[PDB]
Protein backbone atom coordinates (compact mmCIF):
# COMPACT_ATOMS: atom_id res chain seq x y z
CA UNK A 1 0.00 0.00 0.00
CA UNK A 2 1.20 3.54 -0.76
CA UNK A 3 1.60 5.03 3.17
CA UNK A 4 0.61 8.55 3.14
CA UNK A 5 3.20 9.92 6.24
CA UNK A 6 1.50 13.54 7.61
CA UNK A 7 3.90 15.83 10.16
CA UNK A 8 3.71 17.51 12.38
CA UNK A 9 1.33 15.35 14.94
CA UNK A 10 0.50 18.85 16.42
CA UNK A 11 0.20 22.28 15.64
CA UNK A 12 0.00 24.60 18.75
CA UNK A 13 -0.27 28.04 17.00
CA UNK A 14 -1.30 31.52 17.79
CA UNK A 15 -4.19 33.61 15.68
CA UNK A 16 -2.65 35.28 12.29
CA UNK A 17 0.47 33.28 12.63
CA UNK A 18 1.69 30.85 9.28
CA UNK A 19 1.08 27.25 9.94
CA UNK A 20 2.67 24.71 7.14
CA UNK A 21 1.24 20.49 7.25
CA UNK A 22 3.35 18.30 5.35
CA UNK A 23 2.36 15.16 3.66
CA UNK A 24 4.42 12.32 1.98
CA UNK A 25 3.41 9.36 -0.14
CA UNK A 26 6.12 6.30 -0.26
CA UNK A 27 5.13 6.38 -4.51
CA UNK A 28 4.49 8.80 -7.02
CA UNK A 29 0.91 9.99 -6.69
CA UNK A 30 0.55 11.05 -10.18
CA UNK A 31 -2.42 9.10 -12.45
CA UNK A 32 -2.39 8.06 -15.95
CA UNK A 33 -4.22 11.07 -17.07
CA UNK A 34 -1.38 13.42 -15.72
CA UNK A 35 -3.59 14.21 -12.37
CA UNK A 36 -2.12 13.56 -8.82
CA UNK A 37 -5.29 12.82 -6.60
CA UNK A 38 -4.02 14.33 -3.20
CA UNK A 39 -6.90 15.46 -1.42
CA UNK A 40 -6.97 17.62 2.13
CA UNK A 41 -9.71 17.79 4.92
CA UNK A 42 -10.30 19.10 7.75
CA UNK A 43 -12.07 17.83 10.67
CA UNK A 44 -12.74 20.14 13.52
CA UNK A 45 -13.58 18.52 16.87
CA UNK A 46 -17.05 17.06 17.07
CA UNK A 47 -18.01 16.93 13.48
CA UNK A 48 -17.36 15.10 10.51
CA UNK A 49 -14.65 15.74 7.72
CA UNK A 50 -14.99 18.80 5.52
CA UNK A 51 -12.47 18.31 2.28
CA UNK A 52 -10.72 21.96 1.45
CA UNK A 53 -8.64 20.79 -1.56
CA UNK A 54 -8.50 18.15 -3.99
CA UNK A 55 -5.76 17.80 -7.31
CA UNK A 56 -3.07 19.05 -5.05
CA UNK A 57 -4.10 22.71 -5.20
CA UNK A 58 -7.81 23.46 -6.16
CA UNK A 59 -9.77 24.70 -3.34
CA UNK A 60 -13.45 23.12 -2.46
CA UNK A 61 -15.93 25.97 -3.07
CA UNK A 62 -16.39 28.31 0.12
CA UNK A 63 -12.82 27.46 1.34
CA UNK A 64 -10.63 31.11 2.33
CA UNK A 65 -8.28 32.12 0.27
CA UNK A 66 -5.97 31.89 3.46
CA UNK A 67 -5.40 27.90 2.67
CA UNK A 68 -3.16 27.00 0.09
CA UNK A 69 -1.95 23.47 -1.49
CA UNK A 70 1.35 22.72 -3.41
CA UNK A 71 3.38 19.89 -3.91
CA UNK A 72 3.73 16.93 -6.53
CA UNK A 73 5.59 12.91 -6.97
CA UNK A 74 5.68 12.16 -3.47
CA UNK A 75 5.73 15.93 -1.31
CA UNK A 76 2.99 17.76 -0.60
CA UNK A 77 1.92 20.83 1.87
CA UNK A 78 -1.07 22.74 3.12
CA UNK A 79 -0.28 26.03 4.52
CA UNK A 80 -2.67 28.16 6.42
CA UNK A 81 -1.27 31.91 5.74
CA UNK A 82 -2.80 32.94 9.33
CA UNK A 83 -4.63 30.92 11.19
CA UNK A 84 -7.83 32.27 12.16
CA UNK A 85 -10.24 30.54 15.26
CA UNK A 86 -11.93 28.12 12.82
CA UNK A 87 -9.10 26.47 11.60
CA UNK A 88 -8.94 24.25 14.39
CA UNK A 89 -9.07 20.60 14.36
CA UNK A 90 -7.58 17.80 12.52
CA UNK A 91 -6.09 17.78 9.08
CA UNK A 92 -5.79 14.57 6.97
CA UNK A 93 -4.06 13.88 3.21
CA UNK A 94 -5.38 11.28 1.66
CA UNK A 95 -4.31 9.58 -1.92
CA UNK A 96 -7.00 8.96 -4.61
CA UNK A 97 -4.74 7.15 -7.33
CA UNK A 98 -3.92 4.19 -5.79
CA UNK A 99 -5.51 0.95 -4.22
CA UNK A 100 -6.28 1.16 -1.58
CA UNK A 101 -7.02 4.75 -0.92
CA UNK A 102 -4.76 5.70 1.74
CA UNK A 103 -5.00 8.56 4.70
CA UNK A 104 -2.53 10.51 6.41
CA UNK A 105 -2.55 10.15 9.98
CA UNK A 106 -3.77 13.41 10.91
CA UNK A 107 -2.48 16.80 12.26
CA UNK A 108 -3.88 18.40 14.84
CA UNK A 109 -4.51 22.26 15.16
CA UNK A 110 -4.97 24.09 18.28
CA UNK A 111 -5.08 27.42 19.17
CA UNK A 112 -3.26 29.44 22.23
CA UNK A 113 -4.77 32.19 23.01
CA UNK A 114 -4.66 34.59 26.84
CA UNK A 115 -5.62 32.77 29.49
CA UNK A 116 -9.24 32.86 31.08
CA UNK A 117 -10.59 32.20 34.30
CA UNK A 118 -13.57 30.01 34.36
CA UNK A 119 -17.12 31.21 35.32
CA UNK A 120 -18.13 28.58 37.92
CA UNK A 121 -21.54 27.54 38.80
CA UNK A 122 -23.15 24.54 40.96
CA UNK A 123 -26.05 22.19 40.40
CA UNK A 124 -27.52 21.09 43.81
CA UNK A 125 -29.53 17.13 43.11
CA UNK A 126 -33.64 17.83 41.04
CA UNK A 127 -35.99 16.47 43.53
CA UNK A 128 -36.53 14.01 41.06
CA UNK A 129 -33.18 11.87 40.90
CA UNK A 130 -33.72 12.61 44.63
CA UNK A 131 -36.67 10.15 44.56
CA UNK A 132 -35.17 7.59 42.94
CA UNK A 133 -32.65 7.30 45.70
CA UNK A 134 -29.58 9.42 43.82
CA UNK A 135 -28.00 12.03 44.22
CA UNK A 136 -25.66 13.74 41.45
CA UNK A 137 -24.39 17.36 42.07
CA UNK A 138 -22.36 18.98 39.17
CA UNK A 139 -20.25 21.95 39.02
CA UNK A 140 -19.57 23.40 35.90
CA UNK A 141 -16.46 25.71 34.49
CA UNK A 142 -17.46 27.41 31.70
CA UNK A 143 -15.20 28.75 28.85
CA UNK A 144 -11.58 28.79 30.27
CA UNK A 145 -8.40 28.88 29.18
CA UNK A 146 -6.00 26.83 29.90
CA UNK A 147 -7.53 23.24 29.29
CA UNK A 148 -5.44 22.52 33.32
CA UNK A 149 -7.79 22.81 35.53
CA UNK A 150 -8.06 21.59 39.15
CA UNK A 151 -11.79 20.89 40.95
CA UNK A 152 -11.74 19.51 44.23
CA UNK A 153 -15.29 18.75 45.82
CA UNK A 154 -15.15 18.99 49.73
CA UNK A 155 -18.16 18.27 51.63
CA UNK A 156 -18.59 19.73 54.89
CA UNK A 157 -15.30 21.11 54.04
CA UNK A 158 -13.86 17.37 54.13
CA UNK A 159 -11.71 16.66 50.81
CA UNK A 160 -13.75 14.02 48.57
CA UNK A 161 -11.67 11.50 46.59
CA UNK A 162 -13.30 8.72 44.80
CA UNK A 163 -17.02 9.81 43.67
CA UNK A 164 -16.86 12.42 40.74
CA UNK A 165 -16.03 12.20 37.35
CA UNK A 166 -14.83 15.00 34.90
CA UNK A 167 -15.30 15.77 31.32
CA UNK A 168 -14.08 18.14 29.07
CA UNK A 169 -15.30 19.81 25.84
CA UNK A 170 -13.20 20.53 22.33
CA UNK A 171 -11.58 23.79 22.21
CA UNK A 172 -14.52 26.21 21.15
CA UNK A 173 -14.19 26.93 17.42
CA UNK A 174 -14.88 30.80 18.18
CA UNK A 175 -13.58 31.78 21.64
CA UNK A 176 -10.75 28.45 21.74
CA UNK A 177 -11.65 27.86 25.15
CA UNK A 178 -12.61 25.04 26.95
CA UNK A 179 -15.75 23.90 29.26
CA UNK A 180 -15.46 21.38 32.39
CA UNK A 181 -18.02 19.31 34.11
CA UNK A 182 -17.23 17.59 37.48
CA UNK A 183 -19.84 15.41 38.48
CA UNK A 184 -20.41 14.24 42.78
CA UNK A 185 -22.50 11.23 42.71
CA UNK A 186 -23.72 9.63 45.81
CA UNK A 187 -26.65 6.94 47.22
CA UNK A 188 -29.69 9.24 48.93
CA UNK A 189 -28.94 7.60 52.36
CA UNK A 190 -25.38 9.22 51.99
CA UNK A 191 -25.78 12.59 50.56
CA UNK A 192 -28.45 12.93 53.28
CA UNK A 193 -25.69 12.27 55.88
CA UNK A 194 -23.88 15.87 55.39
CA UNK A 195 -24.77 19.84 55.02
CA UNK A 196 -22.38 21.40 53.05
CA UNK A 197 -21.68 20.93 49.18
CA UNK A 198 -19.00 22.55 47.57
CA UNK A 199 -16.73 22.66 44.73
CA UNK A 200 -12.99 24.42 44.72
CA UNK A 201 -11.31 25.45 41.09
CA UNK A 202 -8.33 26.60 41.19
CA UNK A 203 -6.58 27.55 37.29
CA UNK A 204 -4.01 29.99 35.76
CA UNK A 205 -6.84 32.76 35.43
CA UNK A 206 -7.66 33.10 38.74
CA UNK A 207 -6.15 34.98 41.37
CA UNK A 208 -7.05 32.60 44.28
CA UNK A 209 -9.59 29.79 44.41
CA UNK A 210 -13.02 30.15 43.61
CA UNK A 211 -15.55 28.06 45.81
CA UNK A 212 -19.11 27.89 44.74
CA UNK A 213 -21.06 26.04 47.43
CA UNK A 214 -25.10 25.06 49.05
CA UNK A 215 -26.34 23.60 52.01
CA UNK A 216 -28.97 20.29 51.67
CA UNK A 217 -32.30 21.40 51.43
CA UNK A 218 -31.74 24.91 51.55
CA UNK A 219 -32.62 24.53 47.45
CA UNK B 1 -24.89 16.60 0.97
CA UNK B 2 -24.79 13.28 2.81
CA UNK B 3 -27.15 12.14 5.37
CA UNK B 4 -26.37 8.92 6.96
CA UNK B 5 -28.76 6.50 9.01
CA UNK B 6 -28.78 6.67 12.68
CA UNK B 7 -25.86 4.36 15.29
CA UNK B 8 -26.82 0.73 15.32
CA UNK B 9 -26.33 -1.66 18.43
CA UNK B 10 -25.63 -5.47 17.38
CA UNK B 11 -24.24 -8.11 18.66
CA UNK B 12 -21.10 -10.15 17.88
CA UNK B 13 -21.59 -11.93 15.26
CA UNK B 14 -24.19 -10.72 13.10
CA UNK B 15 -24.23 -7.75 10.48
CA UNK B 16 -25.22 -3.97 10.03
CA UNK B 17 -26.48 -2.16 7.44
CA UNK B 18 -26.11 1.41 7.08
CA UNK B 19 -27.17 4.10 4.15
CA UNK B 20 -26.56 7.67 3.00
CA UNK B 21 -28.48 9.68 0.96
CA UNK B 22 -27.47 11.67 -1.82
CA UNK B 23 -28.48 15.11 -2.86
CA UNK B 24 -26.70 18.68 -4.07
CA UNK B 25 -24.44 16.94 -6.49
CA UNK B 26 -24.42 14.24 -9.49
CA UNK B 27 -24.45 10.63 -7.42
CA UNK B 28 -23.76 8.89 -10.40
CA UNK B 29 -20.34 11.19 -11.36
CA UNK B 30 -18.81 10.58 -8.22
CA UNK B 31 -17.34 7.26 -6.68
CA UNK B 32 -19.33 6.60 -3.15
CA UNK B 33 -16.50 5.89 -0.10
CA UNK B 34 -16.75 4.49 2.60
CA UNK B 35 -14.16 4.97 5.51
CA UNK B 36 -13.87 3.87 9.08
CA UNK B 37 -12.54 6.15 12.05
CA UNK B 38 -10.69 4.74 14.36
CA UNK B 39 -11.16 5.80 18.03
CA UNK B 40 -7.69 7.32 17.79
CA UNK B 41 -8.66 8.79 15.05
CA UNK B 42 -7.16 7.15 12.11
CA UNK B 43 -8.75 6.85 8.74
CA UNK B 44 -9.10 3.83 7.23
CA UNK B 45 -11.04 3.32 3.50
CA UNK B 46 -13.53 0.39 3.26
CA UNK B 47 -13.84 0.62 -0.36
CA UNK B 48 -15.91 2.63 -2.47
CA UNK B 49 -18.90 1.59 -4.90
CA UNK B 50 -18.76 3.63 -8.38
CA UNK B 51 -22.63 4.21 -8.73
CA UNK B 52 -22.73 5.24 -12.53
CA UNK B 53 -22.40 1.50 -13.03
CA UNK B 54 -22.37 -0.58 -9.81
CA UNK B 55 -18.44 -1.40 -9.63
CA UNK B 56 -17.04 -1.89 -6.15
CA UNK B 57 -13.64 -1.78 -4.96
CA UNK B 58 -12.03 -2.95 -1.85
CA UNK B 59 -9.66 -2.72 0.94
CA UNK B 60 -8.50 -6.40 0.48
CA UNK B 61 -8.98 -5.95 5.09
CA UNK B 62 -12.47 -5.65 4.06
CA UNK B 63 -13.53 -7.98 0.90
CA UNK B 64 -15.88 -10.94 2.17
CA UNK B 65 -16.88 -9.03 4.91
CA UNK B 66 -18.14 -5.74 3.03
CA UNK B 67 -20.78 -5.47 0.70
CA UNK B 68 -21.41 -1.90 -1.33
CA UNK B 69 -24.71 -0.81 -3.12
CA UNK B 70 -25.80 2.40 -4.97
CA UNK B 71 -29.84 2.80 -5.43
CA UNK B 72 -29.60 5.41 -8.38
CA UNK B 73 -33.19 5.82 -8.31
CA UNK B 74 -33.33 7.63 -4.74
CA UNK B 75 -29.59 8.52 -4.86
CA UNK B 76 -28.31 6.11 -1.64
CA UNK B 77 -26.05 4.39 -0.73
CA UNK B 78 -25.69 1.29 1.65
CA UNK B 79 -23.00 -0.63 3.17
CA UNK B 80 -23.61 -4.01 4.83
CA UNK B 81 -21.09 -5.51 7.34
CA UNK B 82 -20.67 -8.72 8.40
CA UNK B 83 -19.74 -11.21 11.03
CA UNK B 84 -19.16 -8.09 13.80
CA UNK B 85 -16.40 -8.80 16.30
CA UNK B 86 -15.14 -5.83 18.73
CA UNK B 87 -12.58 -3.89 16.43
CA UNK B 88 -15.93 -3.28 14.17
CA UNK B 89 -17.47 -0.99 16.74
CA UNK B 90 -16.49 2.64 15.68
CA UNK B 91 -17.69 5.77 13.68
CA UNK B 92 -18.43 4.76 9.38
CA UNK B 93 -18.59 7.28 7.00
CA UNK B 94 -19.53 7.48 3.82
CA UNK B 95 -17.80 10.18 1.18
CA UNK B 96 -18.26 11.55 -2.25
CA UNK B 97 -17.10 14.47 -4.37
CA UNK B 98 -16.43 17.49 -1.41
CA UNK B 99 -19.02 16.10 0.96
CA UNK B 100 -18.77 13.39 4.07
CA UNK B 101 -21.51 12.08 5.65
CA UNK B 102 -22.11 12.98 9.36
CA UNK B 103 -20.87 9.32 10.15
CA UNK B 104 -22.53 6.31 11.81
CA UNK B 105 -21.81 4.91 15.04
CA UNK B 106 -22.01 1.23 15.15
CA UNK B 107 -21.49 -0.91 18.77
CA UNK B 108 -20.71 -4.08 18.61
CA UNK B 109 -21.88 -5.68 22.09
CA UNK B 110 -24.28 -8.73 23.54
CA UNK B 111 -25.73 -6.24 26.14
CA UNK B 112 -29.47 -4.83 26.19
CA UNK B 113 -29.69 -1.05 25.09
CA UNK B 114 -30.85 1.29 28.01
CA UNK B 115 -32.47 4.58 27.61
CA UNK B 116 -31.66 7.67 29.79
CA UNK B 117 -33.40 8.79 32.59
CA UNK B 118 -33.21 13.12 32.16
CA UNK B 119 -33.07 15.50 35.17
CA UNK B 120 -32.69 19.16 35.42
CA UNK B 121 -29.92 21.13 36.02
CA UNK B 122 -32.05 24.21 38.13
CA UNK B 123 -30.35 27.24 37.25
CA UNK B 124 -30.36 29.27 41.09
CA UNK B 125 -28.18 32.11 42.49
CA UNK B 126 -25.62 28.81 43.29
CA UNK B 127 -25.46 28.90 39.11
CA UNK B 128 -25.06 32.98 38.57
CA UNK B 129 -21.87 33.86 37.53
CA UNK B 130 -21.39 38.07 36.08
CA UNK B 131 -25.09 38.34 35.68
CA UNK B 132 -25.64 35.25 33.66
CA UNK B 133 -27.13 32.09 34.64
CA UNK B 134 -26.36 28.21 34.25
CA UNK B 135 -28.41 25.51 33.62
CA UNK B 136 -28.98 22.22 32.00
CA UNK B 137 -30.12 18.58 31.69
CA UNK B 138 -28.82 15.98 33.02
CA UNK B 139 -28.83 12.58 30.99
CA UNK B 140 -28.33 9.53 32.92
CA UNK B 141 -27.83 5.48 32.53
CA UNK B 142 -28.16 4.89 28.87
CA UNK B 143 -26.50 2.61 26.47
CA UNK B 144 -24.72 2.15 24.28
CA UNK B 145 -23.65 5.52 22.85
CA UNK B 146 -25.07 8.39 21.43
CA UNK B 147 -26.95 10.12 22.86
CA UNK B 148 -28.10 13.36 21.33
CA UNK B 149 -29.65 16.42 23.08
CA UNK B 150 -31.00 19.73 21.31
CA UNK B 151 -32.22 22.99 23.53
CA UNK B 152 -36.29 24.04 22.23
CA UNK B 153 -36.47 21.76 19.48
CA UNK B 154 -33.32 23.05 17.96
CA UNK B 155 -33.83 26.81 17.97
CA UNK B 156 -31.55 27.12 21.10
CA UNK B 157 -28.16 26.70 20.05
CA UNK B 158 -26.17 29.59 21.06
CA UNK B 159 -23.99 29.16 24.53
CA UNK B 160 -24.99 25.55 24.72
CA UNK B 161 -22.11 22.69 25.53
CA UNK B 162 -23.22 19.19 25.40
CA UNK B 163 -20.24 17.11 27.48
CA UNK B 164 -18.44 14.12 25.70
CA UNK B 165 -19.95 11.17 27.84
CA UNK B 166 -18.44 9.40 30.57
CA UNK B 167 -17.99 5.90 31.10
CA UNK B 168 -19.99 5.21 34.46
CA UNK B 169 -18.74 2.11 36.63
CA UNK B 170 -21.77 -0.14 36.33
CA UNK B 171 -20.58 0.31 32.61
CA UNK B 172 -23.46 2.86 31.45
CA UNK B 173 -23.16 6.38 29.84
CA UNK B 174 -23.69 9.54 31.42
CA UNK B 175 -23.54 13.17 29.98
CA UNK B 176 -24.51 16.74 30.80
CA UNK B 177 -25.82 19.61 28.18
CA UNK B 178 -25.64 23.02 29.86
CA UNK B 179 -26.36 26.11 28.69
CA UNK B 180 -25.73 29.90 29.41
CA UNK B 181 -28.55 32.50 29.62
CA UNK B 182 -28.69 36.32 31.24
CA UNK B 183 -29.79 35.46 34.69
CA UNK B 184 -32.84 38.12 34.18
CA UNK B 185 -35.27 36.23 32.42
CA UNK B 186 -35.43 33.09 33.83
CA UNK B 187 -39.33 33.43 34.71
CA UNK B 188 -39.81 34.53 31.35
CA UNK B 189 -38.10 32.22 29.03
CA UNK B 190 -38.39 28.44 28.14
CA UNK B 191 -35.45 25.91 28.29
CA UNK B 192 -36.44 22.39 27.43
CA UNK B 193 -33.57 19.56 26.66
CA UNK B 194 -35.18 17.15 24.43
CA UNK B 195 -32.79 14.39 24.52
CA UNK B 196 -33.08 11.30 21.91
CA UNK B 197 -31.65 7.83 22.07
CA UNK B 198 -31.96 6.04 18.93
CA UNK B 199 -30.80 2.25 20.01
CA UNK B 200 -33.76 2.47 22.71
CA UNK B 201 -36.11 4.16 20.78
CA UNK B 202 -36.25 6.83 23.19
CA UNK B 203 -37.02 10.36 23.28
CA UNK B 204 -37.47 12.51 26.54
CA UNK B 205 -38.41 16.38 27.04
CA UNK B 206 -37.71 18.07 29.94
CA UNK B 207 -38.28 21.68 30.83
CA UNK B 208 -35.76 23.43 33.34
CA UNK B 209 -36.81 25.54 35.94
CA UNK B 210 -35.53 27.68 38.09
CA UNK B 211 -34.89 27.02 41.48
CA UNK B 212 -35.76 30.03 43.95
CA UNK B 213 -32.66 29.65 46.38
CA UNK C 1 -19.62 27.53 -8.16
CA UNK C 2 -18.12 24.70 -10.87
CA UNK C 3 -18.92 20.55 -10.37
CA UNK C 4 -16.16 19.13 -7.33
CA UNK C 5 -13.46 17.63 -8.77
CA UNK C 6 -13.04 13.89 -8.16
CA UNK C 7 -11.37 12.99 -5.12
CA UNK C 8 -9.88 9.79 -6.98
CA UNK C 9 -10.88 8.44 -10.96
CA UNK C 10 -14.24 6.74 -11.13
CA UNK C 11 -13.35 2.98 -12.44
CA UNK C 12 -13.95 2.20 -16.25
CA UNK C 13 -16.73 -0.02 -17.27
Amino acid sequence: DVVMTQTPLTLSVTIGQPASISCKSSQSLLYSDGKTYLNWLLQRPGQSPKRLISLVSELDSGVPDRFTGSGSGTDFTLKISRVEAEDLGVYYCWQGTHFPRTFGGGTKLEIKRTVAAPSVFIFPPSDEQLKSGTASVVCLLNNFYPREAKVQWKVDNALQSGNSQESVTEQDSKDSTYSLSSTLTLSKADYEKHKVYACEVTHQGLSSPVTKSFNRGEC
Amino acid sequence: YLQQSGAELVRSGASVKMSCKASGYTFTSYNMHWVKQTPGQGLEWIGYIYPGNGVTNFNQKFKGKATLTADTSSSTAYMQISSLTSEDSAVYFCASAAYWGQGTLVTVSSASTKGPSVFPLAPSSKSTSGGTAALGCLVKDYFPEPVTVSWNSGALTSGVHTFPAVLQSSGLYSLSSVVTVPSSSLGTQTYICNVNHKPSNTKVDKKVEPKSC
Amino acid sequence: PPPPNANDPPPPN
